[PDB]
């Protein structure tokens, strides 16, 4: 059926496309996700609790 | 108190906001939600005429009682996915026509209308959102039924069926295979009226069980089964 | 040794009175959803009955085992007052509990429309302490003022009131014909709007026996409220005001003291009825286990 | 046969992603992190309790400000809230009370929500007359509307269970692009922080990464084992977490194109309703149908705390864009703000 | 559009009385608070009453109380003053103006036009507008000046400080709320910077609309109050 082969058409096209993808180690993403969870750890509030008079809800 | 003159003012704002909230909340704590549930051609629009691309509300009032009822037919989505949003529904009406019987889905040349009908009369009163809360059941189109059950016999169906054909047995047939579907017997109950499109009587009906349904809900409440 | 076997005895129902109420309570708190109208209703009826319990029974028991009070009169107008209030507002408790339950049915969608409105439920269990108060709270005290007082031969603890038939009547009129009455109508009215619905639902199997059968349990329970309710309290009110109007004559004193506690067993009894089978108060006290 | 031909082919690009993948697993994040020190316990108090609603709450949306609040609710009515005085600062009745999204413009000009009218609604704050209006209403979508987001004043994206994802242009009410390619109904949004990419989330135990102004899907993600309910993107916007009905968590990476880490544990059986990152990306929070909302160490994955206090689903989540609050919301009608 | 009429005005003998009215049309008159403030042909703009958006709460100045009474009725989109004992200071043009509060709302946005009154024959704060005119010209930077008894700076970091200015035979019209934030319809050029007790309004590219009296209000407590107004001229 015309209609099942363009389906099948569409998903080979889609994945020609996944196949081709720069993708890179697990150790570098997760060292780059690191990297920014610490530089950014001072500025969060939820992480390092701030003094009262800080804290828009107190 | 500290504030200024304009948070002061801010406040009474407030408070008149919270003030109109709760008269819409009294409102509409004194409405009867009802959910309307068939497939396909169920005879579901005949029964919205006689009450009276997304969700469909229908408003009608009789004997100084505000109904409110939803159809929730042509949603081609997971029904799981949004069934839990009339968790608080006050009774679910179900429309399945009689003439049925022996007809077949334009889908599926083997599968019988009738038995997708008790599918789907199943899957929702057996649901884990729905375990309280009663169900209203239609039977359309019984004089079509009266006028087809002469011809074919309903072994058509129910090959398992062993009684005559004659309207009056055939239909108290099939109405006993619905309310035997219901697992819950102890906890929900199922109301059963035989209609047709010349039929003043199902808004009485629909309104007498709802009734049974407040009362039996406000017993339950006050400790008294 | 009988008195050994009497304090035993009267330690058996302060007990079982304080531990009935104080369960009913815990679930109350510990169960966040048990916070309808009546679930208030509920809980002021099991108040009142606790502290019958707590004070009431264990001031009176040095009276009753040796004849005399020895808390001079500060305590006598203590004890009456308080006395009178609980065990007249625990009779006022039941007749708002049987009302909530016949609005339940006569108005059922304004009734479910409002039952989580916890204001109206404040109003109502406060207006009850009040009138309880003020049926006798008043009499007890503002009498001796009135005519001199006394009438009480050494330290007997006693209104001054009660050897007059008129005011008992009166009284009595209000604290239990009246509402016993009121209670037995309500019962009467649901009763009766139960059967109609269902025989109108089987006149138009398996679940039809199970709806008879789950209304002639109902009508059990309301039969036994009705029943208990009145069979504490017309004994002693009987009893006294016919002591009153034979001026302490006819009626033994044995008789009397017997019918006193009675009442006081209405409040162990009471959270065996009413919080007991609500099927909420059911889950709460299960949770708690 | 053209079509078993083709559906050969697929199956062997699949085996040559999958093989892609497989290549790039030197390490896990479990190993690499095995060496950074714990959080340590979370605890936060509740320090505002938003009341109002009398129906269940389905969603919720900070302001960029990140003072006020978007609230829905089943009753037919958004409210907007001052979260520092709770003072109420709008009440908008809609048109239907079937409502499952809500979104609050960056600007501030305008909120946005729906669910099973299948259409959005989008409302101006901002106005001579004083009360709130509808702007405009967009329509073209089958099923029922699941996700709302706003990129900028004009421009809408939509999630709906007809499968399909939509760009809108609110000028004109028209559809400007539609995304296929899911076969389950979508459940979840999440934009990227530059509104270049977006993640969606559905029923078909994937999400598929997809460019806004290209109209294509990049990436498709897989592994989980039943629907992902919700989805957020991490800080950085190099990575996405997915939670669904199984119970799990899933941190996925675009550049590794693989699953990078899981949460889960042996006594939650609940689904998952809602994830949020804080400001850091450090903790990954999500809601649950067990009444409760559980902090993790996004990188370690062990539990650092537990919120409570609600009687009942919790249905959304949201972290302000200071890192200053955490608010969620329920079913049992309350909005509450820890921190 | 937003329209405020006012009607009623008319010469009245000293004792006697009239009654203003103030006509509502093109907005939801429920939701906004409503004013009164007066002009005498001193021109200088001085608060008269205030009545709450549902009429819960009702101000009056220490001069009016108890001969001014303010009313609204919401259903006909009215604002009433009824004046009685008139004074001959009672004199001046009144204006209706609206006023909506709740966060980052922007009050006294919307004036009417007023009427004219003829009548024939320690707390407050304080403000001091020390330049009363200034001559300019186009293309120029203007500095207006307005300072305060007390700071009008607040705990919740408020500062409130109005700017409005009125062309010659127009309403008064706002340009600054609270400090530093342009009013809708207001051209950038205007600009509000101000510390503690003292405020400056910064006009950049002056044009020949911008001429006009300038007016410094404080909004911190009632009675609300102005200074005397700066002119340009030229
Ligand atoms: C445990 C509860 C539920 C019921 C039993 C309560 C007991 C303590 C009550 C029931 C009837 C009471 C008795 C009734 C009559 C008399 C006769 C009197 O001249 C002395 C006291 C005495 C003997 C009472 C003392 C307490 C008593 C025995
Ligand atoms: C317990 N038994 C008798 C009493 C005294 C009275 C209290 C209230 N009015 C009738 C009975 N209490």
């Amino acid at each position: 059926n015309t209609a099942s082969i363009a389906q099948a058409r569409k998903l080979v096209e889609q994945l020609k496309m996944e196949a081709n993808i720069d993708r890179i180690k697990v150790s570098k993403a997760a060292a780059d996700l690191m990297a920014y969870c610490e530089a950014h750890a001072k500025e969060d509030p939820l992480l390092t609790p701030v003094p009262a008079s800080e804290n828009p809800f107190r | 108190c500290t504030l200024s003159a304009e948070d002061k003012a801010a406040v009474e704002r407030s408070k008149m906001i919270d003030r109109n909230l709760r008269e819409d909340g009294e409102k509409a704590a004194r409405e009867v939600k009802l959910l309307l549930l068939g497939a396909g051609e169920s005879g579901k629009n005949t029964i919205v005429k006689q009450m009276k691309t997304g969700i469909v509300e229908t408003h009608f009032t009789f004997k100084d009682l505000h109904f409110k009822m939803f159809d929730v037919g042509a949603q081609r989505s997971e029904r799981k996915k949004w069934i839990h949003c009339f968790e608080g529904v006050t009774a679910i009406i179900f429309c399945v026509a009689l003439s049925d019987y022996d007809l077949v889905l334009a889908e599926d040349e083997e599968m019988n209308r009738m038995h997708a009908s008790m599918k789907l009369f199943d899957s929702i009163c057996n649901n884990k959102w729905f375990t309280d809360t009663s169900i209203i059941l239609f039977l359309n189109k019984k004089d079509l039924f009266e006028e087809k059950i002469k011809k074919s016999p309903l072994t058509i169906c129910y090959p398992e069926y062993a009684g005559s054909n004659t309207y009056e047995e055939a239909a108290a047939y099939i109405q006993c295979q619905f309310e035997d579907l219901n697992k819950r017997k102890d906890t929900k109950e199922i109301y059963t009226h035989f209609t047709c499109s010349t039929d003043t009587k199902n808004v009485q009906f629909v309104f007498d069980a709802v009734t049974d349904v407040i009362i039996k809900n406000n017993l339950k409440d006050c400790g008294l089964f | 040794a009988w008195t050994a076997v009497l304090a035993a005895l009267m330690a058996l129902l302060i007990v079982a009175t304080v531990l009935g109420n104080a369960l009913v309570m815990l679930a109350f708190v510990a169960d966040s959803s048990l916070r309808t109208q009546n679930n208030f209703f509920l809980l002021n009826l099991a108040i009142s009955d606790f502290l019958v319990g707590a004070f009431c029974i264990p001031l009176y028991v040095p009276y009753v085992l040796t004849g005399r009070w020895t808390f001079g009169r500060g305590l006598c107008k203590l004890w009456l007052v308080v006395d009178y209030l609980l065990c007249t507002s625990s009779a006022f408790n039941i007749v708002l509990i049987s009302y909530d339950r016949f609005l339940s049915v006569t108005r059922a969608v304004s009734y479910r429309a409002q039952q989580g409105d916890t204001r109206r439920a404040v109003r109502k269990m406060l207006l009850v302490w009040v009138l309880a108060f003020l049926l006798y709270g008043p009499a007890i005290l503002s009498w001796e003022y009135l005519s001199g007082g006394s009438s009480i031969p050494e330290g007997h603890c006693y209104a001054e009131f009660f050897y007059n038939w008129y005011f008992l009547i009166t009284a009595s009129t209000l604290e239990f014909f009246t509402p016993f009455l009121s209670v037995t109508f309500f019962n009467l009215s649901i009763y009766l709007n139960i059967q109609r619905r269902t025989r109108l639902r089987l006149d138009g199997s398996f679940t039809q026996r199970f709806r008879l059968s789950r209304d002639r349990k109902v009508a059990k329970s309301l039969a036994v409220i009705v029943s208990i309710f009145g069979l504490c309290w017309a004994p002693y009110t009987l009893l006294m005001i016919i002591r009153a109007a034979c001026h302490g004559h006819c009626v033994p004193d044995y008789w009397y003291e017997t019918s006193f506690w009675l009442l006081w067993a209405n409040s162990a009894v009471n959270p065996v009825l009413y919080p007991l089978c609500h099927h909420s108060f059911r889950r709460a006290f299960t949770k708690l286990l | 046969s053209e079509l078993d031909q083709l559906r050969q082919e697929a199956e062997q690009l699949k085996n040559q992603i999958r093989d892609a993948r497989k290549a790039c697993a030197d390490a896990t994040l479990s190993q690499i992190t095995n060496n950074i020190d714990p959080v340590g316990r979370i605890q936060m108090r509740t320090r505002r309790t938003l009341r109002g609603h009398l129906a269940k709450i389905y969603a919720m949306h900070w302001g960029t400000d990140s003072r006020l609040l978007v609230s829905a609710s089943q009753d037919g009515k958004l409210i907007i809230w001052d979260s520092y005085t709770t003072n109420k600062v709008h009440a908008i009745p809609l048109r239907s009370s079937w409502v499952m999204t809500c979104a609050y413009a960056p600007s501030g000009n305008y909120v946005a929500c729906g669910g099973l009218d299948n259409i959005c609604s989008i409302y101006n704050l901002k106005t001579r007359e004083g009360n709130v209006r509808v702007s405009r209403e967009l329509a073209g979508h089958t099923g029922y509307l699941s996700c709302c987001r706003f990129l900028d004043d004009n421009q809408i994206v939509t999630s709906s269970g007809d499968t399909t994802c939509a760009l809108w242009d609110i000028e004109t009410g028209q559809q400007t692009t539609t995304f296929t390619g899911h076969t389950g109904d979508v459940m979840s949004l999440s934009l990227a922080p530059d509104t270049r990419l977006f993640v969606s989330g559905a029923c078909d135990a994937s999400a598929k990464l997809w460019d806004v102004r290209e109209g294509m899907c990049r990436q498709t993600f897989t592994g989980h084992e039943s629907d992902i309910n919700a989805i957020c993107f991490f800080p950085n916007g190099n990575a996405f977490a997915t939670g669904s009905d199984d119970a799990t968590c899933r941190l996925f990476d675009l550049r590794a194109d693989q699953e990078l880490m899981t949460y889960s544990h042996d006594n939650i059986i609940c689904g998952i309703t809602s994830v949020s990152f804080s400001k850091s990306g450090r903790l990954l929070l999500a809601g649950y149908d067990d009444f409760n909302c559980n902090v993790w160490d996004a990188l370690k994955a062990d539990r650092a705390g537990v919120l409570a206090g609600h009687d009942n689903r919790v249905s959304c989540l949201g972290v302000t864009d200071d890192g200053m609050a955490v608010a969620t919301g329920s079913w049992d009608s309350f909005l509450k703000i820890w921190n | 559009d937003v329209q405020l009429v006012e009607s009623g005005g008319g010469l009245v003998q000293p004792g006697g009385s009239r009654k203003l009215s103030c006509s509502a049309s093109g907005f939801a008159f429920s939701s906004f608070g409503m004013h009164w403030v007066r002009q005498a042909p001193e021109k200088g703009l001085e608060w008269v009453a205030y009545i709450s958006s549902g009429s819960g709460t009702i101000y009056y100045a220490d001069t009016v109380k108890g001969r001014f009474t303010i009313s609204r009725d919401d259903p006909k989109n009215t604002l009433f003053l009824q004046m009685t004992s008139l004074r001959s200071e009672d004199t001046a043009m009144y204006y209706c103006v609206r006023s909506i509060y709740y966060y980052g709302s922007s009050p006294f946005d919307f004036w009417g036009q007023g009427t004219t009154l003829t009548v024939s024959s320690g707390s407050d704060i304080v403000m001091t507008q020390a330049t009363s005119s200034v001559p300019v010209t186009p293309g120029e930077s203007v500095s207006i000046s307005c300072r305060s008894s007390k700071s009008l700076l607040h705990s919740n970091g408020n500062t409130y400080l109005y700017w409005f200015l009125q062309r010659p035979g127009q309403s008064p019209q706002l340009l600054i709320y609270r400090m530093s934030n342009l009013a809708s319809g207001v051209p950038d050029r205007f600009s509000g910077s101000g510390s503690g007790t003292a405020f400056t309004l910064t006009i950049s590219r002056l044009e020949a609309e911008d001429v006009g009296v300038y007016y410094c209000m404080q909004h911190l407590e009632y009675p609300l109050t102005f200074g005397a107004g700066t002119k340009l001229e030229l």
